């Protein structure tokens, strides 16, 4: 509010950019034409295993249809992502991740990545008790035009997204 | 740039 918030006027996830887990700046317009799941991850949560395994399942099954997964580590929830980006990359490799890992970010507060600020105010990005990210492994499903079409909370295992994603290919 | 994050432009014109 006192901060610059021209991010509010973006019309698509595809307008944004973010550093990948190796520190390289990626323009998210590469996802034009691809159904995407954007999620915040952490390594030291009780549901880390179920989330990583099922995200890998989704990518393995649907990458050929155009499914992409953008995983943003964050240490904002119980300090459950204390590692460096290199350590997080290695952790993801242990789950045979082949989707897109990003550098660690904040997802809540004034210093959150602006993509996350933007997703949280979208009509289909609404949370329950306000729009803040509540814990690790929130998921946003994004259509081929970069519009948010659904939000899933931490406790919704990634395979629940499988019911919805085929409508957007 | 419409939104900076750390040392890069997170939302280009």
């Amino acid at each position: 509010s006192a901060s610059r918030d021209d991010w509010r006027a973006a019309r698509s996830m595809h307008e944004f950019s973010a550093k990948d887990i190796d520190g390289h700046m990626v323009n998210l317009d590469k996802y034009r034409g691809f159904v995407s799941i954007v999620t915040n991850v952490a390594s030291q949560c009780g549901k880390t295993e179920v989330n990583y395994t099922q995200l890998v399942d989704l990518h393995a099954r649907y990458a050929e249809r155009g499914l992409r997964i953008l995983a943003f580590p964050s240490n904002q929830f119980g300090k459950q992502e204390p590692g460096s980006n290199e350590e997080i990359k290695e952790f993801a490799a242990g789950y045979n991740v082949k989707f897109d890992m990003f550098s660690k970010i904040e997802v809540n507060g004034d210093d959150a990545h602006p993509l996350w600020k933007w997703m949280k105010i979208q009509p289909k990005g609404k949370g329950i008790l306000g729009n803040a990210i509540k814990w690790n492994f929130t998921k946003f499903l994004i259509d081929k035009n970069g519009v948010v079409v659904k939000r899933y909370g931490p406790m919704e295992e990634p395979l629940v997204i499988e019911k919805d994603l085929p409508h957007y290919f | 740039c419409r939104a900076w994050y750390q040392n890069y432009c997170a939302l280009r014109r």
